[PDB]
């Protein structure tokens, strides 16, 4: 699609069978999505904004569909105000910015 | 080195 | 043009004469630069972020140019860790998210 920016970019995505609404955030360098289960290895990690910092869990290797559009990667999880696509995810399913 | 910078208006 | 996100989408803004450099960013509701001096009226406003609050100055009416193309609106101020150009102003210069 062609999302315009006139209301927050939520979008829907589906991780591990569950719907959920997600931000395509282009200011966010990774994913980070609300606590939740995922499977396999993990590590700490900090991620840093407005307002400081906060301690989420980094999975490797996790499919993850964003707007029908399948990727699969990183995701973090942990205390984020919303879930959050990144650019990571970003640029798998292909998107740019157009002025 | 920050990196997520979600915003929310008031 | 058209902007890859491999790496942040940061273009130069020029405000009041002066030249910065500021993240394109769709996971803003708005405009927020570094602390720095503007004319006039203003409002002090609570804005949240990925790590918690900030507090701002409320700016109406100013006067940028965002890579190019002139904009005119409300720039709040005050200590985010990079300049940011939100949704408000993304959308007065025809900013799309395509993919």
């Amino acid at each position: 699609p062609q999302i315009t920016l006139w209301k927050r970019p939520l979008v829907t995505i589906r991780i591990g069978g569950q719907l959920k609404e997600a931000l395509l955030n282009t200011g966010a360098d990774n994913t980070v999505l609300e606590e939740m289960n995922l499977p396999g290895k993990w590590k700490p990690k900090m991620i840093g904004g407005i307002g400081g910092f906060i301690k989420v869990r980094q999975y490797d290797q996790i499919p993850i569909e964003i707007c029908g559009h399948k990727a699969i990667g990183t995701v973090l999880v942990g205390p984020t105000p919303v879930n959050i696509i990144g650019r990571d995810l970003l640029t798998q399913i292909g998107c740019t910015l157009n002025f | 080195r920050p990196g997520n910078f979600l915003q929310s208006r008031p």
